[PDB]
Order: C-alpha cells, then structure tokens, then sequence
RNA sequence: GGUGAAAUUCUUGGAUUUAUGAAAGACGAACAACUGCGAAAGCAUUUGCCAAGGAUGUUUUCAUUAAUCAAGAACGAAAGUUGGGGGCUCGAAGACGAUCAGAUACCGUCCUAGUCUCAACCAUAAACGAUGCCGACCAGGGAUCGGCGGAUGUUGCUUAGGACUCCGCCGGCACCUUAUGAGAAAUCAAAGUCUUUGGGUUCCGGGGGGAGUAUGGUCGCAAGGCUGAAACUUAAAGGAAUUGACGGAAGUGGUGGAGCGAUUUGUCCUUUGUACACACCG
C-alpha cells in the first residue's frame, strides 16, 4: 500500500534472474565507472545516471557489469551528494508547494498535500539520521 | 384600431432564393410617429426552408433585422441564425459525447460575431460497445479544431459569403473532416450565430446586397 | 484452468508468457535490448525497448526513438533485432 | 416523542438552567 | 393585399392555470388579437380547460379572418423558467380549434423558456406536501 | 432490515451527488435516486394530427415532436404509477419494460 | 395570478401577454451513467497559468527507511455567529388568506434573517457501506473506467497513430450467479478461511431507562462542542424472520422438496407495508 494514499499499484521493474552481464555487453568496467563519474560531474543523481546508462549505452544494469551499485561507486570516488537524493527531491517538492501556498492561500488541498510531504520528509530524515547518512543535527525548515 | 395600420412587405436580401418574408404592419405616420421608427431595427425570426424553398433546411431558423424602409418595401439583412428546439433535443442523446464550442470572430466590415458549434461522437458500424464516449482530452482537442476552423472562415470572409458558407453548412463538414483524426463525429453544426455589434448603418452597402 | 490439471512446478510455457512479470514462478522482465538499424548509416546504437529517453543518432541526426507509456516508438524507417 | 424534538427540548431546559445558575 | 398566404405568428401560452392565444406579425412587435381562456369562461377552474381554449381560438380565428390573416405560425410554450415545462391542457384544444376553422398552419415550434442551469424553484426542498 | 443493496439510489465510488427538483412537487431528490423518464411525444394529439396535417401550407412538413426528460421523486413516481411496488424477487430485475 | 375549489395580491395611472435592448445577482439543464476524481466533507460552462495525485510502464535509484497509532495537528456538508459587500431567486421567523370542530400546520400570497461572496469563528449530520486501517489465502462470469502489451481489418481519418474490433496483464468503481463457507436470519464472495477458537494494530460495547442529563473541567463571542456520572426506576427493551389481521397501498393430510425453526411447496385472491396479534373499535 501507498504510504499516504489508498492506491494499491504494483507497477515496478523486475530484475532478471541472471546476475551476470549479458554476453553482448562489452564495455570495460573502468569505462562504465568513469562514465558514471562524468555523469555525476555535471550534477546527475544516481537514478538519472542509471537511466542514461540504460537507454543511451549498452549497460542494462550497473551492478551486473561492475559488481557494485552506482551510489557506492560515487562514494568511492567522492562524488556522492551531501543530502541523499530521495530527501533532496522531497525537499524540492515541499519548497515548491510552499511557494505555491505563499501565492495561493485558499488552496487547502495543497496544504493537506504539503502536510503529507513534510511527514514523508520527517520519516526519511529520521531514517537517514539513524543510519548516519545525515548530520546528527540536520534540520528541515 | 387596426385600420390605422399600414402593411409593409418584408424583403430578404438576394443572398437567399426567396425574398417574400412577409407583410409586417405599423400604424399610420403621425407626429414623431412616421413608419420609419415603427420598422426601425425590427427582427424577423423566419425559417431557412422558407427563404431556400428547401424543406431539408427546416431545422434552421434565420433572424433578419429591418433597418431601412424603401417605400412600402422593407429590406432586411442577416441578424444571426439558430436551431429549432426540436432538432437540438433530437440530437442530444445519451451514451454519446456532446462537444460544444463558442468563439468570437470579426469580419471585414466590423461585424463582431459569436458562433456556436455543436458536435456529437459517432458510433462505428462494427462497434460492440454500448456507449461511444470521448476522453476529456479528446474533447479539448476537438474544441480546439472547431474554434480554429470557426476563426479561419469567419475572419477571412465577409457576412455575405459567411452566410453563403452557413447555408450548405460547409463549416460543419470541414470540422468533421478535421476532427475525424481525433474522434469520428456526427451531426456537426454551427448551432447559433449572434451578432454582438454592427457597424454604422451604410445605405449603399444595404442596397448592394438588396 | 483448474490447477489440479497442471503442475505448479512445471507450468505450461505458453501461459507463463501472459502472466504479469511478478506473478511468474521466477519473475523475469518482458523488456529487451535491440540492435536498431537505421536507414543508411551504420550506427547500431543499442536501445532499450522501454526507453524513456529520446535516442539520437551519433551524427546528431534525426531522433531514432520516442519515449511512450510502454515500449518506445522507433522513428519511421528503422529496423531492429533483439539481442 | 421524536428524538430530535427531545434533544431540542433538552437544549432549551439547559439554556434555561445555564442562564439561571450562571446569571 | 393579395398573396399566397398572409402569415401571422400565434403565441400560445398554455399554462396549467390559464391559456393565452396571442396573434402577432412576423416580428411580434405589433399585437393584433389577444384572446384568453379566462377572458371567455367565468370560472377560474376552467381557464385552463380545453373548452376555454376552443372558444378562445375560435375568437382568434374570427378576428384573423377579419384582418385578412389566412395562415398562422404557432409558438407553443409552457410556463417555463424554474416552473413546469409541460404545456397545459389547453394547448391541443387551441391548435385543433385553429386547424378546424379554415385557418392554415405554417410552422409549430416549442418556445417554452428553458433555463440552462436556474433560479431556485418555489415549494421548499420537501416540496408541496399534499 | 435493508430493503435494497444499492439503498434505493445509484451511488458507488463517490460522495455527494447534486439533487434535482421533482417535476410534480418540486421536491429535492438526488439525481441518481430520482426516477427519470425521457418522454418523446408529439405537440399534436394523435387525434388532431389529421386536422393539423390538413391545415398546413407546406405539403411536406413532418410534425415536430416534444423531447423532455422528466424527473420525479419516489412519492410522486409511485403516486403517478410511473413505478409500482413490486414483489421481493421482482425488485432485483432492473431490465427496462419488455 | 394562484388552488381540489377559492381567497390574500396586481390591474384602464395598462396588469398578464408579445418583440427588442441594457443592467444586476444567482444558477452551470440536456450530455449525465449501477461512470470519473478526491483523505473525507466534496467536486459538472471555456481557456490559460500554478502546484499537487493515482494507476500503468520501467533490466532507474535507495535499501527496511515499514503497519497502526495515546500526545499533538490539518481539513471537515448544512445550519449558526461577528463585521464588510451583494442581495436575482427561493425563503426559517412574521403578517395575511384559506381549510378546519379547532389549525400557532399541511395549501396560497408578501416577505425578515438567511440563501451569494470576503475576513474571522463554529466542528456538528442517517458526516452511512449504519461495515477502521494494513497484509495473506480462498469460486466462477461478463460488463465498465485508466494504463500497457499483442492480433486485427475497415476508416469523410490525417506509414505510425487516432476510431472501431478481438485477446491478454495490472489497477479502480461496481454488478451477476453459486455454496464448498459464514450467519439469528436478512444477507455477505466477504460479513468466508472461528470451540479444528491466536497475521498486525487503533478505537469502541456489556439488559432497558434516568442520560448524553447533573456536576467538574476544557474549547468557543454566542449557539454550543469535547469529556461525562449517580441516585432512582424497570422485566423486559431490542434484532431477524413466519403466519394472520389491518391499510384514507397497488393489482387439509401422507410422502417427497426447502428452511435451525415458526413455517412453506403441494394449493401456481395476489403483491406490498406494519411498531397491530384483545389483531385498527388496534
Ligand atoms: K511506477
Ligand atoms: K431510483
Ligand atoms: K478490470
Ligand atoms: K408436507
Ligand atoms: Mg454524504
Ligand atoms: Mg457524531
Ligand atoms: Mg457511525
Ligand atoms: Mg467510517
Ligand atoms: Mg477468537
Ligand atoms: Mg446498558
Ligand atoms: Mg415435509
Ligand atoms: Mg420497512
Ligand atoms: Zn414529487
């Protein structure tokens, strides 16, 4: 179940059973790694890096080829984001809704959705503080 | 009391085939009561089949405003058109989508017109579905196509050829052609034309079309 | 049909293809990668079938695929082969 | 007696008791 | 004058409480004859009755033949608005009266005023309780 | 005792439904609950049809019809015999008149 | 004009009716559905902008971050309150006209507050699916909406694609049949998987009244909301279903079968409602 709605969708990706690269994949491991480094260098987040490596390159899944995950690779080379990406996107949504409400006061629906968004932000921030991926005194306002 | 009323034959413009509208009446001329103000700006709701002598156009009504008095003959000009209530109530049926569009269009002679277009979704010959509905996005696409066509015709032309487009209803056929790629349509019509403002009365322009 | 008429361990392969990707014995994706062959230029340029990105030919030519809700639409006049 | 009218009657006695004891 | 048919416009207001037969020209700006159901019968219960409509339309036909009108256009309406939209009992009585009097009928159209929404109707949410 | 599964109306997956006003008594009834009939009659009674078709200037003239969608509350629909009380088994039949 | 019939009321100083035009304020018909969207309340004229959302698709990403929740918050129909604007229609209260044995009502007329909007409150509804939420399993079927995939052969169509057609998958509002189930039954495909009793969690009931009353507290300008007794009283109250009787509602065994059963079928006045069963003279 959706955390903040009654929707019960099950749409998702299904990783193949074979955890090894397909024979048609020939890109060397260092090649995909430095491609990831450039991708993060302009400012792409690991989800977008994976999307681009999937649809614009012959890389179906990074983990199959290299043996590591994109965020781990970026952390190894010191290009991981300070705020984790999901929290970054949730905070972006929250500030967008806050700007809209600063223009639109009567939008009670948007106020309810902002309450939900900030609840999600507090959940994810609590988890990241517990896992020490955020500063112990990191605060959202 | 009806002995001091003089009948003034009404003439439609030569745009229509028959110009034998009627013989509306007005009291005798008197102090500040000449017949001119009696017939001044009167509208005559008449059927199109009367003017066109074609019954198949009986669904359409034509409004004509009397703006001059040429002796005993009163000359009229186009003042909008509309459906009969029977036709409109016959077209609006359940289990089908209704598409409505209005637009404001200007002609070459400073005539501002609001044109109302009507359209209904059409069933296919092999349809098993008991309804024929268009999504709200498709309805918005068709309303866009209908309004762009209404603007394209009316703005380019003048009242005489604009009505010449109304009588065969070629605008409806072009809308049906242009929306067939979105959704098949049936009974596409320009249901109503309303003249919102008219230019300063020009007598020579009136005699041009009469 | 009646599951007493089948073996849950060896399901008929004909009816496994039509199951949701996650409701199979071992879940597998129904997407694939393809060697798209353009009109005249070589540019094999492997594409994801469900690509969310507008794939462009290397020589900055016209677009090759268009993102959609499901499978990406190859541009007019292009062939492909599964990989 | 209808429950709605019983409630209205009781709201009226309470108005009265309140306006008496408080004032 | 001498024409094929000197048409007129008959405004038939067929309410459930009365009936009006208003005959005008093609513009409606000139009233020629205005007969009423209760302007014939002396009982309020019968102003909407078919008998009053028949008498009213007979008087209208007489006056129209006097004025030279030989054909009529029919505009039949109910009360309209927020109120009822079904024509009263006198509508059919007036129409066949006019038809069975020698007067010709050009066109018949329903011109009941139909709101495209409307203001609130009288009677209360619970309606007329009888 | 619950008399009907649908509770005497047609409302699933939604909250408020705008009401209509009864054609007879001007009662406020929900649109999905009110009894709705589309009456297509003729402006001319079957009897006056011939007399009118005769007094017509235009030989080719199809007599115009009347189209009206009538809304009724339950009390007026039962009183006017638009709907009648049915046996328990027959109430579950939603088929239009055979 | 209005009604069953009238009357109150308007009207030769033109009522009602007809045509044209303008202004005002509401209201968004038909389309319109055992359809959609929304946490609920609720949401139906166009276009544009703003932010948000479900579902689907995904060989994108994180990696347990989750479920339900005292405390604490957000929203919350209508009516109602304070002030400004607006005030068409309708319309509590009020006045009058009827009806009436009476008629402070039902019916009719005129209408005040209100109905509309802004700011601030109020936090209540049969706010209902009278069914809290999350999760698993367990019948069949055909419709329908959203997305996706496949196969189609016709398009006033602009190869794709749209529109129809057919087959699937996921998700949604629902519907039909059936018991192998459950239930006091009505009925329910969940209200099933319960004496063969245990997936997680919140709220909440303990005969009927007194009583959502008193009092205290708290919130609110108020109206009131939330929390919430006792004394005392009582043998039933209540639910579902059956038969009969009634309606100012419409038009006799046997054996076998069904039902826990009263009963029923057979017997094709019937159906229907019932709080009546001394049976409506209730
Ligand atoms: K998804
Ligand atoms: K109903
Ligand atoms: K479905
Ligand atoms: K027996
Ligand atoms: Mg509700
Ligand atoms: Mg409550
Ligand atoms: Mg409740
Ligand atoms: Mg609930
Ligand atoms: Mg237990
Ligand atoms: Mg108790
Ligand atoms: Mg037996
Ligand atoms: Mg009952
Ligand atoms: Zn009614």
């Amino acid at each position: 179940g959706r955390m903040h709605s009654r929707g019960k969708g099950i749409s998702s990706s299904a990783l193949p059973y074979k955890r090894t690269p397909p024979s048609w994949v020939k890109t060397a491991v260092a090649d995909v790694d430095e491609l990831i480094t450039k991708a993060a260098k302009k400012g792409q987040m690991p989800s977008q890096i994976g999307v681009l490596l999937r649809d614009q390159h012959g890389i179906p899944l990074v983990k199959s080829v290299t043996g590591s995950k994109i965020l781990r690779i970026l952390k190894a080379h010191g290009l991981a984001p300070e705020i984790p990406e999901d929290l970054y996107f949730l905070i972006k949504k929250a500030v967008a809704i806050r700007k809209h409400l600063e223009r639109n006061r009567k939008d009670k629906d948007s106020k309810f959705r902002l309450i939900l968004v900030e609840s999600r932000i507090h959940r994810l921030a609590r988890y990241y503080k517990r896992t020490k991926k955020l500063p112990p005194t990191w605060k959202y306002e | 009391p009806f002995t001091k009323k003089q009948w003034y034959d009404i003439k439609a413009p030569l745009l229509f085939t028959s110009r034998n509208v009627g013989k509306t009446l007005v009291s005798r001329t008197q102090g500040t009561k000449i017949a001119s103000e009696g017939l001044k700006h009167r509208v005559f709701e008449v059927s199109l089949a009367d003017l066109q002598n074609d019954e198949d156009q009986a669904y359409r009504k034509i409004r004509l405003r009397a703006e001059d008095v040429q002796g005993m003959n009163v000359l009229t000009n186009f003042w909008g058109m509309d459906f009969t209530t029977d036709k409109l109530r016959s077209l609006v049926r359940k289990w089908q989508t209704l598409i409505e569009a209005h637009v404001d269009v200007k002609t070459t002679d400073n005539y501002m017109l609001r044109m109302f277009a009507i359209g209904f979704t059409k069933r296919r010959p092999n349809q098993v579905k008991r309804t024929c509905y268009a999504q709200a996005s498709q309805i918005r696409q068709i309303r866009r196509k209908m309004v762009e066509i209404m603007v394209n015709q009316a703005a380019s032309c003048d009242l005489k050829e604009l009505v010449n487009k109304f009588i065969p209803e070629v605008i409806g056929k072009e809308i049906e052609k242009a929306t067939s790629s979105i959704f098949p349509l049936q009974n596409v019509y320009v249901r109503k034309v309303k003249i919102l403002k008219a230019p300063k009365f020009d007598l020579g322009k009136l005699m041009e079309v009469h | 049909v009646l599951q007493n008429d089948i073996d849950l361990l060896n399901p008929p392969a004909e009816l496994e293809k039509l199951k949701h990707k996650k409701k199979r014995l071992v879940q597998s994706p129904n997407s694939f990668f393809m060697d798209v062959k353009c009109q005249g230029c070589f540019n094999i340029t492997t594409v994801f079938s469900h690509s969310q990105t507008v794939v462009v030919c290397p020589g900055c030519q016209t677009v090759l695929c268009q993102p959609t809700g499901g499978k990406a639409r190859l541009t007019e006049g292009c062939s492909f082969r599964r990989k | 007696m209808r429950a709605k009218w019983k409630k209205k009657r009781m709201r009226r006695l309470k108005r009265k008791r309140r306006k008496m004891r408080q004032r | 004058r001498e024409g094929e048919h000197v048409f007129g416009v008959a405004h038939i207001f067929a309410s459930f409480n009365d009936t009006f037969i208003h005959v005008t020209d093609l513009s409606g700006r000139e009233t020629l004859v205005r007969i009423t159901g209760g302007m014939k019968v002396k009982a309020d219960r019968d102003e909407s009755s078919p008998y009053a409509a028949m008498l009213a339309s007979q008087d209208v036909a007489t006056r129209c033949k006097e004025l030279g009108i030989t054909a009529l256009h029919i505009k039949l309406r109910a009360t309209g608005g927020n109120k009822t939209k079904t024509p009263g009992p006198g509508a059919q009585s007036a129409l066949r009266a006019l038809a069975r009097s020698g007067m010709k009928i050009g066109r018949i159209e329903d011109v009941t005023p139909v709101p495209t929404x409307s203001t609130r109707r009288k009677g209360g949410r619970r309606g007329r309780r009888l | 005792t619950f008399k009907r599964r649908n509770g005497g109306r047609n409302k699933h997956g939604r909250g408020h439904v705008k009401y209509i006003r009864c054609s007879n008594c001007a009662k406020c009834c929900p649109k999905d609950k009110a009894i709705k009939r589309f009456l297509v009659r003729n402006i001319v009674e079957q009897a006056a049809v011939r007399d009118v078709q005769e007094a017509c200037v235009h030989d080719g003239y199809v007599l115009p019809k009347l189209y009206a969608k009538v809304h009724h509350c339950v009390s007026c629909a039962i009183h006017a015999h638009i709907v009648r009380v049915r046996s328990r088994e027959n109430r579950r039949n939603r088929e239009p008149p055979q």
